């Protein structure tokens, strides 16, 4: 049993959940109250996947998530929404304030008499589980609780449980639009919890979204229900390999096996080539090169970085739907010989490949279009380093006067938590600095003996 | 009377064993659930080689499957000849490997062997005479190579007699599926160059050209890869189970192949592959068979022989024929292509006939050659293995499980040892 | 340097005294002529070693070689040059019968004891001999078989598994996990050296009633420090002795083996077979590019293709002073296996090495620095330029 | 009053030899083959 628990954190994190979930109910056919005809009709089989949801003996599903917030409303508008039988009852919900964008007020003044709740509640998760493989973390990168409690939570479960993977996707501030003044210090006092404890960790930006939502699938006003379910999207189609049969499957190990070479670079972009409407999804033949190639073009990039700038150091394409293994090979062979694309000279290979059968599926109500094939790239590359030094410039500019700090040590931090924390931000920077380079010419220096 | 026990480790392994038994099943008759249903009497009289007799008159495979993901064994058994098999030899537990030769080896694979060793012995007391084992895996993967070695050095412990065959899908020189495959292909081919007595190279490159030219296959699957396999498979160990003018056993062909210990990686090759198409233009006749087996397209391993030289070359027939157009032509490719063949091993092309052919053909042929030219593969595979290991470029993941860069250090040297080895044969004019 | 070679002729045995004893070695200061049985009208075709040693007549005293006299030509040799800093390798050779283990090991009850006694001895009254305040010594020992392809460990207690092998980059060939252990006394080591001859594979035979199933590797790692904190280095020399005892090849007809018996007959001959074909290959590699231009192209050794020849890489060559002390069957019975014995010891008499040995190489560039700038400042005072 | 201090190394014995010998060999022998005497 391939099974994982979800942990959504925030309202980000809230909202992505329920997208997420409305995606994998619609896939394995199970109704918003738990229930799934589809047994009933044929007579039985594997459809109550235990990847994510847990059955009963009655025959009700219940979903391996845990949600936890400091404000009452995110989590209400779920307690009484179309999906209000689907969940266990508990959510973890802490009837008090919020952590009002302040780190220290949810790692360490209200971010306790919660943590507790939340950790047993996993456990009981764990107990159930035969075969954890690793955990789903949604947060995001700027509010309060999402980096504050989350940087908690992952300590605590990397005390715990010490081995179980544990992936994060997060929500990474984008270059120019913001919707908070204080988001560059919780952005930066998250980096000692992301990089010690998370094995790895998936950046997206809105702004790149909203591009791609106004290119690609012709919206001209999107709401965050379409990001959420883009990137529900992103996360089905790296969560399909241990649910569903294929001809290569990709398990949650393989992916940190050849995704990360050094412990401390595990920082992949993710994409999703085949965006596009309805009415755009007739005149292409979307053929498994064509979709190859999107995964590369910089404007599909889900961060406001230019691969272009950078090398890549590893590539993992998770193939959907009918595609054969022939012309994956020969799209990677054609990547492979254009200019634009740099590997670093260390990695040969450059390239895991896997693929699986299940197309993807159509929400209701939904923007993309129903396609045959599809395909999810993550990269591992060195243009990152441009979407950290940014943010590092703001934060110079708010710490030399100290704005804004009064706050963040009325609830038991120091000045100092923050100047360390930059500093290791940029032994970060440099250590991507220092792999990016190319090896040393005739790295021996020079040689050749006698004969 | 000779048996073969049969083990199958990893999805590469899994499923080229699960087309090999659909093919072996086909040639003798045993219909998907054991029961024989055949028309010739010669059918029955030598299926002691694979299969054990059940006490209701069935027949059940001598075969032994393990992985680390019950996946592959679902889908084994979710399929045509899924029920054939016992339930008892299937051998898993869980949380693969994950791509990662020290998981295969050394953390995961350690549990798992005893169960392993345990079938095997087994299923080896129960043999009248047993002659050797055959094992089907991929170098580049995890459970594949790492389990396939551990249980390749075990027995070879336990029986140091018997044959030790082995059917290895090596990395592709431009073709890749997954990052860090030098380095499991490294330290694999470093525990095969000990431990096994043959070992026949196979690459997907290969296949595929193979299915694009020759077989003229819009869009081929693994389906066909493995009944290419399959077929070289069978035809390998024909003389075992069939009569044939001039029969030749696995140790017969050991003998006539290798001249020294450490050089038993073989270039397989199969004949007549036409292109349904093209088969009511091309005459089946001994000179066509030699001339297809012979040619440098035709070869599952990807290495170019007209490189190199053939230290051994062995050609099994299966079909009504004659031995002096067969001998007149063996003797003809040699004098022909004089530059091709060392000058020091005279008549250097081991011959044997069997005179059963396949289901519904006329005629066909295997080609086993031994040549200089598989050297190229072994230096592709240390280049990218430089590439990585001069920076350490994923090594944490291997020294977390146990492991340490003497074992590395130690497998580089062995592979470049093996390709000095095979160079120094490599050039003419022995004298200066 | 090259390899030194001794050969050693052996008295008549039962058998051999039983059926025709016609003797056909003589031997004459540095030189041995063997006859042709069959062919007496052939010429009397001789070879010339470094050391010949005629132990044919044991109670005359007319050219007769004793146990010491062997050891005083060989051994103290070997010692003192592992003393001045050289790894030392001794390793016998021959056919069943022809007396290695007597050449090496001896008897212990009587005062003709083989090589290794007398040595580790000596080294013994000669440590303890010139300890110092300063000076101080320390030896460990270790002692391993090759029984079929396999290492087994001969002091360590009952343990019926088998040892790995390794490759150490600088160091080369070693093996994983011997028991190596420490001796400060003489009683100590006799009593690894009684342990050791007891574990040993020991099987009776037509050709000896006491032949040899396995290899056998004596080492002592011998370790030199000097203290003083204004002159001296400590831990300032390592080296190895290296002291070999190898089975001898068998013939099935007249060797009467069955069974597990014939498996180690078999399994001898491979490894023996693969030690002469390394030896070939050396002698010739070394003595074209010595003789025929220099071009050092390349030359393949098949040091793989046995446990026997990887373990003793560096001593066959390279970093190693070596010594071949073949033993010599007299009877003329034996006499196709005496040639090949006398053949390849012709060959091994072709075979260099390059050893050096040195130690803490920081320290070995340090010194040769100061060494340059000594001589720099030198030469620069006596030309004026300092 | 925040002032630079930049980062203090602290190197090993055997290498600052290894170096300062290094320089002076090279700065005798430059002196040596600079007038014809090597
Ligand atoms: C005209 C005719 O009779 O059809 C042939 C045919 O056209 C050809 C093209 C067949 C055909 O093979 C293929 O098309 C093919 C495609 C991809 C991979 C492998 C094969 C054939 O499928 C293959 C099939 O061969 C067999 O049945 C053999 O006994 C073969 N076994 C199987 O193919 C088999 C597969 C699944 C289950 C049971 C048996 C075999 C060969 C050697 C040793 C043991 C078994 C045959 C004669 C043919 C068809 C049907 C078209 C060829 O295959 C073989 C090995 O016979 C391809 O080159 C040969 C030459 C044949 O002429
Ligand atoms: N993509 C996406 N981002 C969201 C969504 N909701 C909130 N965000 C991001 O969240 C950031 C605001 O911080 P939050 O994560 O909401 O903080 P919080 O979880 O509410 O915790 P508090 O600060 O204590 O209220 C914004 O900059 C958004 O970019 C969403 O639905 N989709
Ligand atoms: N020079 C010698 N003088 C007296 N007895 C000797 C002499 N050399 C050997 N022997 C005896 O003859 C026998 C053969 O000696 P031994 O050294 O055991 O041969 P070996 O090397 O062991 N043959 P192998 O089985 O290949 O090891 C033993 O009984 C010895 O005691
Ligand atoms: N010939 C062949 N090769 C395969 C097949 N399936 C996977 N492979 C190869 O196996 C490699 C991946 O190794 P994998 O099978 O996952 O190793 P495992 O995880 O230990 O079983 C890839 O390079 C593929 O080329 C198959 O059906 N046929
Ligand atoms: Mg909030
Ligand atoms: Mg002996």
């Amino acid at each position: 049993m391939r099974e994982c628990i979800s942990i959504h954190v925030g309202q980000a994190g809230v909202q992505i959940g329920n997208a997420c979930w409305e995606l994998y109910c619609l896939e394995h056919g199970i109704q918003p109250d738990g229930q799934m005809p589809s047994d009933k009709t044929i007579g039985g089989g594997d459809d109550s996947f235990n990847t994510f949801f847990s059955e009963t003996g009655a025959g009700k599903h219940v979903p391996r998530a845990v949600f936890v917030d400091l404000e009452p409303t995110v989590i209400d508008e779920v307690r009484t929404g179309t999906y209000r039988q689907l969940f266990h009852p508990e959510q973890l919900i802490t009837g008090k304030e919020d952590a009002a964008n302040n780190y220290a007020r949810g790692h360490y003044t209200i971010g306790k008499e919660i943590i507790d709740l939340v950790l047993d509640r996993i456990r009981k998760l764990a107990d159930q589980c035969t075969g954890l493989q690793g955990f789903l973390v949604f947060h995001s990168f700027g509010g309060g609780t999402g980096s504050g409690f989350t940087s908690l939570l992952m300590e605590r479960l990397s005390v715990d449980y010490g081995k179980k993977s544990k992936l994060e996707f997060s929500i990474y501030p984008a270059p120019q639009v913001s919707t908070a003044v204080v988001e560059p210090y919780n952005s930066i006092l998250t980096t000692h919890t992301t990089l010690e404890h998370s094995d790895c960790a998936f950046m997206v930006d809105n702004e790149a979204i909203y591009d791609i939502c106004r290119r690609n699938l012709d919206i001209e006003r999107p709401t965050y229900t379409n990001l959420n379910r883009l990137i529900s999207q992103i996360v089905s189609s790296i969560t399909a390999s241990l649910r569903f049969d294929g001809a290569l499957n990709v398990d949650l190990t393989e992916f940190q096996t050849n995704l990360v070479p050094y412990p401390r670079i595990h920082f992949p972009l993710a994409t999703y080539a085949p965006v596009i409407s309805a009415e755009k999804a007739y005149h292409e033949q979307l053929s498994v090169a064509e979709i190859t190639n999107a995964c590369f073009e910089p404007a599909n990039q889900m961060v406001k970085c230019d691969p272009r700038h950078g090398k890549y150091m590893a590539c993992c394409l998770l193939y959907r739907g009918d595609v054969v293994p022939k012309d994956v090979n020969a799209a990677i062979a054609t990547i492979k010989t254009k200019r634009s694309i740099q590997f670093v000279d260390w990695c040969p290979t450059g390239f895991k490949v896997g693929i699986n059968y299940q197309p993807p599926t159509v929400v209701p109500g939904g923007d993309l279009a129903k396609v045959q094939r599809a395909v999810c790239m993550l990269s591992n590359t060195t243009a990152i380093a441009e979407a950290w030094a940014r943010l590092d410039h703001k934060f110079d500019l708010m710490y030399a006067k100290r704005a804004f700090v009064h706050w963040y040590v009325g609830e038991g931090m120091e000045e100092g938590e923050f100047s360390e924390a930059r500093e290791d931000m940029a032994a970060l920077e440099k250590d991507y600095e220092e792999v990016g380079v190319d090896s040393v010419e005739g790295e021996g220096e020079e040689e050749g003996e006698e004969y | 009377m000779r048996e073969i026990v049969h083990i199958q480790a990893g999805q590469c392994g899994n499923q080229i064993g699960a087309k090999f038994w659909e093919v072996i099943s086909d040639e003798h008759g045993i219909d998907p659930t054991g029961s024989y249903h055949g028309d010739s009497d010669l059918q029955l009289e030598r299926i002691n080689v694979y299969y054990n007799e059940a006490t209701g008159n069935k027949y059940v495979p001598r075969a032994i499957l393990v992985d680390l993901e019950p996946g592959t064994m679902d889908s084994v058994r979710s399929g045509p000849f899924g029920q054939i098999f016992r339930p008892d030899n299937f051998v898993f537990g869980q949380s693969g490997a994950g791509n990662n030769w020290a998981k295969g080896h050394y953390t995961e694979g350690a549990e798992l062997v005893d169960s392993v060793l345990d079938v095997v012995r087994k299923e080896s007391e129960s043999c009248d005479c047993l002659q050797g084992f055959q094992l089907t895996h991929s170098l580049g993967g995890g459970t594949g190579s790492g389990m396939g070695t551990l249980l390749i050095s075990k027995i070879r412990e336990e029986y140091p007699d018997r044959i030790m065959n082995t059917f290895s899908v090596m990395p592709s020189p431009k073709v890749s599926d997954t990052v860090v495959e030098p380095y499991n292909a490294t330290l694999s081919v470093h525990q095969l160059v000990e431990n096994t007595d043959e070992t026949y190279c196979i690459d997907n490159e290969a296949l595929y050209d193979i299915c694009f030219r020759t077989l003229k296959l819009t869009t081929p699957t693994y389906g066909d890869l493995n009944h290419l396999v399959s077929a070289t498979m069978s035809g390998v160990t024909t003389c075992l189970r069939f009569p044939g003018q001039l029969n030749a056993d696995l140790r017969k062909l050991a003998v006539n192949m290798v001249p020294f210990p450490r050089l038993h990686f073989f270039m397989p090759g199969f004949a007549p592959l036409t292109s349904r198409g093209s088969q009511q233009y091309r005459a089946l006749t001994v000179p066509e068979l030699t001339q297809q087996m012979f040619d440098s397209k035709n070869m599952m391993a990807a290495c170019d022989p007209r490189h190199g030289r053939y230290l051994t070359v062995a050609a099994i027939f299966r079909g009504r024929m004659s031995m002096k157009e067969v001998d007149e032509q063996m003797l003809n490719v040699q004098n022909k292509n004089s530059s091709y063949f060392v000058e020091w091993i005279p008549n250097n092309v081991k011959t044997a006939v069997c005179d059963i052919p396949p289901r519904g053909l006329k005629m066909s042929a295997t080609f086993i050659g031994n040549s200089t030219a598989i050297q190229e593969l072994f230096k592709r595979i240390s280049e990218q293995f430089t590439a990585m290991f001069r920076r350490k470029a994923f090594l944490h993941w291997y020294t977390g499980e146990g492991m340490d860069e003497m074992e590395f250090t130690e497998a580089e040297s062995n592979m470049n040892d093996l390709v000095s080895e095979y160079q120094q044969y490599q050039d003419a004019t022995a004298d200066e | 340097a090259s390899v030194k070679v001794a050969v050693r002729v052996r008295p008549f045995n039962s058998r051999e005294m039983s059926r025709d004893s016609k003797c056909i070695i003589q031997m004459s200061g540095s030189t041995t002529t063997i006859v042709n049985p069959k062919q007496p009208k052939e010429t009397p075709k001789s070879f010339s070693f470094d050391y010949s040693y005629w132990s044919h007549t044991s109670p005359e005293d007319i050219n007769y070689a004793s146990q010491k006299q062997v050891y005083r030509d060989i051994g103290e040799e070997m010692l003192q040059h592992a003393f001045e800093g050289y790894n030392v390798c001794i390793f016998a050779y021959g056919q069943t019968g022809a007396g290695k283990s007597y050449t090496m090991m001896g008897k212990q009850e009587k005062d003709q004891q083989g090589i290794i006694p007398q040595l580790c001895e000596d080294l013994f009254s000669r440590i303890n001999d010139t300890t110092n305040d300063n000076m101080s010594y320390s030896v460990e020992v270790s002692y391993m078989e090759i029984y079929c392809e396999r290492v087994r460990d001969l002091l360590n207690p009952k343990n019926k598994g088998n040892l790995r092998v390794r490759e150490h980059p600088l160091l080369g060939p070693y093996v994983e996990d011997l028991s190596k252990l420490a001796v400060t006394s003489y009683n100590d080591i006799q009593d690894l050296m009684d342990s050791g001859n007891k574990a040993r594979t020991v099987a009776a035979t037509n050709m000896n009633e006491t032949s040899s199933r396995s290899h056998a590797v004596f080492n002592i790692i011998f370790t030199q420090k000097r203290h003083d904190a204004e002159t001296n280095i400590t831990t300032e020399k390592v080296s190895k002795i290296s002291l070999v005892d190898l089975a001898g090849s068998e013939r099935a007809d007249s060797t009467g083996a069955k069974g597990t018996r014939l498996k180690e007959g078999a399994n001898i001959n491979k490894s023996l077979t693969t030690l002469g074909k390394v030896i070939s290959a050396l002698a010739e590699m070394d003595s074209g590019p010595n003789k025929n231009k220099k071009k050092k192209k390349t030359d393949f050794i098949p040091y793989r293709d046995s446990v026997l020849t990887w373990l003793l890489r560096e001593n066959l060559g390279g970093n190693s002073r070596t010594a071949m002390v073949a033993a010599l069957s007299p009877a003329d019975i034996n006499y196709d296996e005496t040639l090949s014995t006398l053949r390849y010891a012709d060959r091994a008499k072709q075979i260099r090495c390059n050893a050096v040995i040195n130690e803490d190489p920081n320290n070995k560039l340090i010194r040769e620095l100061k060494d340059e700038v000594t001589r720099l400042r030198d030469l620069l005072y006596a030309q004026g330029l300092g």
